[PDB]
């Protein structure tokens, strides 16, 4: 009647009941405590505790990342609250590209780039990269680059790839003022004479921010160059047609 | 209409990377061989280079030379013949000692000794194998992750042809060595034991198979979907949180009302598909040992 | 509530339909239209579902159970009892199901993102439609689709291979199976190597993607790296049910037999099909 196989399957529960809490309290490092839509802790926080801290040693002397710690956005949020009582959209105060909110939102990262396996820049363009080159499908550098709206922007000068996985992760765009912007391999839809980007509209390429170096992107540059783009695909939807 | 990042646009060269500082031992190590452009359109175009230490030749001999077994034995029953080889080559099959021989190994080899003799090669290449898989993460001071997780596999296999034949009695409780054979072991099994449908050993186990499709499914869609905020630098992502991180988070929280980590989606991940073999394995192995009908047993035990 | 980083990604817009009228969040979960459309449809079809329950005469959740009209009955509708339980939550299911996707296509919009997951999620909606509404369809009754019962479908599955001898030998079965054991085994292999790098050996720092294509290199002389794992899992889960709906829609409207008999094709083929031994000799 309570058998060895009737004494393993209710073994078996428990522990998948164990192992599920356990499963769920690993991803509750980034994000908690849940808050309130005005910053403070939420009361009903799940039936879930928060997990006891643990680190990771960055490599090349990169420092210590423990978490759960405390968050902090780190940046300020230019939205505001429209509502009385929560579970309301928030309002963009500015100008919501620029800003860096909604779809075009970035993220407070370190100010560095990131460092492959030896220690050097994970990110370097071609020009720098001592034996890179291009070895199969249409060759975009020279290709004239194209927006939403159908007009042209500036011309890719060079190709900014990724040393140890040998991948190409953003074409650089010359303007027509000759300064350069890096646009994100994703975005883009290489063709045999041009280079198309749904994203933005050929006058919001000057908007893409900017480099502090020619031959390094870091972190907080990768994540204000991209979510900037992305965000086109909303706010620079009035130029759109078709 | 917008790129979709399924297949790779312009593909990049640079001096292939040999993998110097860290422990691996380069005594061992070939050289790099071509590149695929094949496979570059999809993935790494870099073949090569192999590790091979001695735990990987004892493998790789012992993995031929249960191959070869079950080759030769397969020409023998094609009466030597190309063309029958051919013809059958999904039909011959290498079979266990009949049941009135035990758990002997004086079984003739003609009637199940070179099933026993393949079976020990085979033994052999899964086991230095999973040593391989321990050795080349130490090498690299990576975690054993791999190791455990192949654990699981070995486990089910182990079942399959050495536990519960032990536990049996005979060899003949074993699987066959041809590719419709084995098959026909499969629905065999349950018909013996009353409907593996009842085994809820095996509806866990199918539950987690799903699952798996489900979750991977899941995770590669997400991944592509924010890799335009290089989504798949995951580990980075995991030492400094993007955006990448975020905006996957929150369609999952938007949608069914919780979410993962950068990490955390990688533990989910390892556990849904380990518990597929953990669970078979269990269930097989009280099969006819301790339970051997499950749909009666199913009765008087709940359901 | 929020994630703490969540508050500035919750603005206006991305709707397909309604505009503003529905875009706003209860909890963790955002609305929009087809929020309201998904809440209707899944909850009418519970509430058939323990209407069918008062019927059948028990509340107990492992036993309660809903099939299809019967074969006689065709494709047209039946009466509640009789089967229009099941075609109406059957309706209502695959309203839900919809729904559902057509949401993830509005988040996916106004976080930004590609649209990939809903496109994934098409595949899971076109393989239970394969089984109660293409399939049926082309065989003539909604009684060739599943019921609706923890342990009753699984008999149906049984019955349904049955019919064909060994369903193993079901060719798509075959690629199926091929793909759904390749899926798990590429899921545990890229949980593992992440987790190694993320998680190395005491006393050492963070691995790097690096470690990650060395690894598997030295394993397997290989790596199809950190873009080429994430395009391969999906297609391997994709490509699994793809071949399934492929399995289940030609047996029984283009194919009859017990599924070995296709096997034959090579077997029997006449220039070594009169040879002396082997197997088939
Ligand atoms: C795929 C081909 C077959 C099939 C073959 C099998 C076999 C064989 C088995 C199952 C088993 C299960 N199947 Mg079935 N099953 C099919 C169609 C379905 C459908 C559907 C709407 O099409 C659903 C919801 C289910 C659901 C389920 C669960 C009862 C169980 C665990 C699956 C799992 O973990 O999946 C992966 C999904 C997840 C991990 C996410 C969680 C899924 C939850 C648990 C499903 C909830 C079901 C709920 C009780 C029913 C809907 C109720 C409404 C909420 C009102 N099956 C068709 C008919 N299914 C197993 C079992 O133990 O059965 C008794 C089993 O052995
Ligand atoms: C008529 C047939 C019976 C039946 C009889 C069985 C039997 C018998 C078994 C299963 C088992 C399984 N069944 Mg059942 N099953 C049926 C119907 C179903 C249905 C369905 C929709 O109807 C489904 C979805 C399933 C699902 C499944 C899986 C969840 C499970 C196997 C997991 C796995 O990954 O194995 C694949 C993985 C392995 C075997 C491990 C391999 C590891 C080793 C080390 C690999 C070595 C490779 C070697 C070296 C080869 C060389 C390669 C080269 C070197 C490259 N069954 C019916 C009811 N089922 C298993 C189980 O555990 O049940 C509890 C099992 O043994
Ligand atoms: C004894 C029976 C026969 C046999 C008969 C059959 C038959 C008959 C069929 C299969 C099918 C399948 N079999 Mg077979 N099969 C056998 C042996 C096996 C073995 C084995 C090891 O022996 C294996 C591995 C398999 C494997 C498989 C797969 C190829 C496939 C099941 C997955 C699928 O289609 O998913 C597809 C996934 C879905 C349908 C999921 C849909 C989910 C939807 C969109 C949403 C549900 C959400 C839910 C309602 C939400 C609920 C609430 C939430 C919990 C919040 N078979 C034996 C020989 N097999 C099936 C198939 O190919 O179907 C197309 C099928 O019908
Ligand atoms: C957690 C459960 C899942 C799982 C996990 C898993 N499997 C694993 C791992 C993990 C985590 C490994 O680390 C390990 C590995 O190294 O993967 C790359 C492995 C592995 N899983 C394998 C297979 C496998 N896993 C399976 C299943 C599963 N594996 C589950 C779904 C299945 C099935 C039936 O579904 C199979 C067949 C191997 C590829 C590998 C272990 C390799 C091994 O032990 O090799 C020893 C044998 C040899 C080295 C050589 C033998 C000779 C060969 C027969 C080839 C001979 C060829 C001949 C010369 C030419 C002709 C061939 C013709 C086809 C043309
Ligand atoms: C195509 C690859 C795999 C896949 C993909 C996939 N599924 C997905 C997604 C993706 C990419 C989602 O985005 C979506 C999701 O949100 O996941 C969290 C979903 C999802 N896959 C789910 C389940 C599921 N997927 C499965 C399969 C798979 N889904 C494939 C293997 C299975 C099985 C049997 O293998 C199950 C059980 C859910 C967790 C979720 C879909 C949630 C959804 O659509 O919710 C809205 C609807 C409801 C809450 C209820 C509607 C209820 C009906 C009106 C009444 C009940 C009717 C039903 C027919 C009864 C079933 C009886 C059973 C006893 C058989
Ligand atoms: C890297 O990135 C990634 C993340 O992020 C960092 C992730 O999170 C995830 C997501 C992965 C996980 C969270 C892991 C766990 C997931 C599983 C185990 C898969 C199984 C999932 C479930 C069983 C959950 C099922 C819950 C569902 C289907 C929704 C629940 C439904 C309700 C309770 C109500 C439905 C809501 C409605 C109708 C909204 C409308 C509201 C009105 C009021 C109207 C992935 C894939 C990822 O790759
Ligand atoms: C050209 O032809 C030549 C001859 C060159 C060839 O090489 C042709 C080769 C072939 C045609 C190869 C064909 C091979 C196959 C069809 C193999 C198919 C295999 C399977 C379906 C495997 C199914 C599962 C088998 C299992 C579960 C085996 C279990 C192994 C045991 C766990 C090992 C137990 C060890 C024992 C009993 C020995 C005891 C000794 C100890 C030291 C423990
Ligand atoms: C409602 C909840 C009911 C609970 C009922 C009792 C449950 C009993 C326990 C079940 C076991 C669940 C935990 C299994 C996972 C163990 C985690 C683990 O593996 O820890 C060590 C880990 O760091 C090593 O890997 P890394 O972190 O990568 O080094
Ligand atoms: C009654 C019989 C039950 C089953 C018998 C045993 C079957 C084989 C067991 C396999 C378990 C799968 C592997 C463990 C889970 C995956 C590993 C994981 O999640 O963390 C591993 C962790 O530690 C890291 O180790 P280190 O690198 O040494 O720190
Ligand atoms: C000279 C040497 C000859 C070599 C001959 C080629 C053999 C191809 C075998 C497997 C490729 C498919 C690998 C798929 C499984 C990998 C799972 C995984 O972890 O992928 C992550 C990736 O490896 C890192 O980011
Ligand atoms: C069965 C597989 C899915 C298991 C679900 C695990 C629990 C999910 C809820 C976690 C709590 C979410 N919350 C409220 C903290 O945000
Ligand atoms: C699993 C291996 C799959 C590898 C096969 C790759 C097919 C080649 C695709 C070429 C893509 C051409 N194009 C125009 C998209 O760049
Ligand atoms: C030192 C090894 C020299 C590298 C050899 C390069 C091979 C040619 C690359 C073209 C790829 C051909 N294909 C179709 C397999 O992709
Ligand atoms: C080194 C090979 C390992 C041998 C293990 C398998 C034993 C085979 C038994 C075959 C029977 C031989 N004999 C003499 C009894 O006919
Ligand atoms: C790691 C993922 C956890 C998800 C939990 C899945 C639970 C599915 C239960 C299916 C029940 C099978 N059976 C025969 C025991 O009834
Ligand atoms: C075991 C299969 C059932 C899985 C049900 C999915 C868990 C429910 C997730 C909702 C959690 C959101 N909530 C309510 C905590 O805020
Ligand atoms: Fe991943």
């Amino acid at each position: 009647n309570f058998d060895l196989a009737s004494l393993a399957i209710y073994s078996f529960w428990i522990f998948l009941a164990g192992l599920i809490y356990y499963l769920q309290t690993e991803n509750m490092r980034e994000g908690y405590p849940l808050e309130n839509e005005d910053g403070t802790p939420a009361a009903n926080q799940g039936p879930f505790p928060l997990p006891k801290p643990k680190t990771f040693i960055l490599p090349h002397g990169r420092g210590t990342l423990t978490v759960p710690g405390p968050e902090s956005e780190d940046r300020p949020i230019a939205l505001a609250r429209t509502a009385v009582s929560e579970g309301f959209p928030h309002a963009p105060t500015g100008d919501p590209m620029k800003d860096g909110v909604g779809p075009a939102s970035w993220v407070a990262r370190r100010d560095l780039p990131e460092l492959d396996g030896h220690g050097h820049n994970k990110i370097k363009p071609m020009k720098a990269a001592a034996g890179f080159h291009v070895s199969a499908g249409k060759n975009p550098i020279g290709l004239p680059v194209r927006g939403c709206d159908l007009e042209i922007a500036g011309k890719v000068v060079d190709i900014w790839v990724d040393i140890p996985e040998q991948m190409a992760r953003f074409l650089e765009v010359e303007l027509k003022d000759g300064s350069t912007r890096l646009l994100p391999m994703q975005m883009v839809k290489v063709q045999s004479n041009r280079v198309h980007v749904n994203a933005l509209s050929s006058d919001l390429f000057a908007g893409i921010p900017t480099i502090k170096s020619p031959t390094e992107v870091t972190l907080l540059e990768e994540d204000k160059i991209c979510g900037y783009v992305a965000g086109g695909l909303m706010y620079a939807a009035p130029k759109r047609k078709s | 209409a917008e790129y979709q990042n399924i297949f790779t646009q312009v593909q990049v060269r640079g001096p292939a990377d040999l993998c110097m500082t860290e422990d691996v031992n380069l005594a061992n190590r070939s050289g790099v061989g071509p590149f695929s452009t094949l496979l570059g359109w999809f993935g790494n175009a870099q073949l090569g280079p192999i590790y091979l230490g001695s735990l990987g030749v004892l493998s790789l001999f012992s993995g031929l030379m249960w191959f070869f077994t079950i080759g030769i034995w397969f020409w023998y029953q094609a009466g030597w013949n190309p063309a029958v080889f051919l013809r059958d080559l999904f039909f011959f099959s290498l079979e266990p000692p009949a049941p009135e021989y035990g758990l002997s190994f004086a079984a003739p080899l003609k009637e199940g000794g070179l099933w026993l003799i393949a079976s020990f090669f085979m033994f052999v290449a899964v086991w230095s194998w999973w040593g391989r898989t321990y050795l080349r993460a130490q090498a690299l001071g990576m975690g054993k992750h791999t190791a455990w997780a192949f654990l699981s596999a070995i486990w089910l296999w182990m079942v399959l042809g050495f536990i519960r034949p032990i536990l049996m009695g005979s060899w003949s409780e074993a699987v066959p060595y041809g590719i419709f054979s084995h098959l026909d072991w499969t629905n065999n099994f349950s018909l013996v034991h009353g409907n593996l449908f009842y085994n809820p050993f095996h509806g866990l186990s199918i539950a987690f198979l799903y699952g798996s499709a489900l979750l991977f499914a899941m995770h590669g869609a997400t991944i592509l979907a924010v890799s335009r905020f290089g989504g798949e630098r995951e580990l980075e992502q995991i030492a400094d949180r993007g955006t990448a991180a975020e905006r996957a988070a929150l369609f999952w929280r938007w949608t069914m009302g919780f979410n993962a980590t950068m990490e955390g989606i990688h533990r989910w991940a390892i556990w849904m598909a380990v518990l597929v073999t953990l669970t078979g394995g269990i269930g097989i192995l009280l099969s006819g040992t301790v339970v051997d009908n499950w749909y009666v047993w199913g009765q008087n035990h709940g359901m | 509530a929020l994630l703490s980083f969540e508050r500035k990604y919750r603005v206006p817009g991305g709707t397909l339909v309604g505009g503003n009228l529905f875009d706003f969040w209860v909890g963790p979960f955002y609305v929009g239209f087809f929020g309201v459309a998904t809440f209707f449809f899944a909850a009418l079809g519970i509430i058939l579902i323990a209407w069918s329950a008062v019927l059948q005469g028990t509340w107990n959740p492992q036993l309660i159970s809903v099939y299809p009209p019967a074969l006689e009955y065709g494709l047209g509708g039946a009466p509640l009892a009789k089967g229009g339980l099941w075609q109406i939550i059957t309706i209502c299911a695959t309203g839900a199901f919809v729904s559902w996707a057509l949401r993830e296509v509005e988040i996916c919009r106004k976080l930004g993102i590609g649209y990939h997951i809903p496109f994934a999620f098409a595949f899971a909606i076109l393989a239970y439609l394969t089984l109660v509404l293409f399939r049926p369809v082309m065989m003539g009754a909604w009684g060739y689709a599943f019921p609706y019962g923890i342990w009753t479908h699984l008999d149906w599955v049984s019955n349904t291979g049955y019919t064909y001898g060994n369903f193993h030998y079901n060719p798509a079965h075959m690629i199926a199976i091929t793909f759904f054991f390749t899926n798990a085994l590429a899921l545990a292999l890229h949980g593992a190597l992440v987790l190694s790098a993320a998680n190395p050996e005491k006393g050492k720092e963070m691995r790097t993607p690096d470690h990650e294509d060395c690894f598997f290199r030295d394993l397997v002389g290989y790596s199809i790296g950190t873009l080429g794992i994430h395009r391969l899992g999906l297609l391997l889960s994709l490509s699994a049910v793809f071949f399934s709906a492929l399995c289940m829609i030609i047996t029984g409207t283009i194919w009859f037999d017990q599924w070995v008999d296709w096997w034959q094709w090579w077997v029997k083929l006449p220039w070594w099909a009169n040879i002396p031994g082997g197997i088939n000799g």
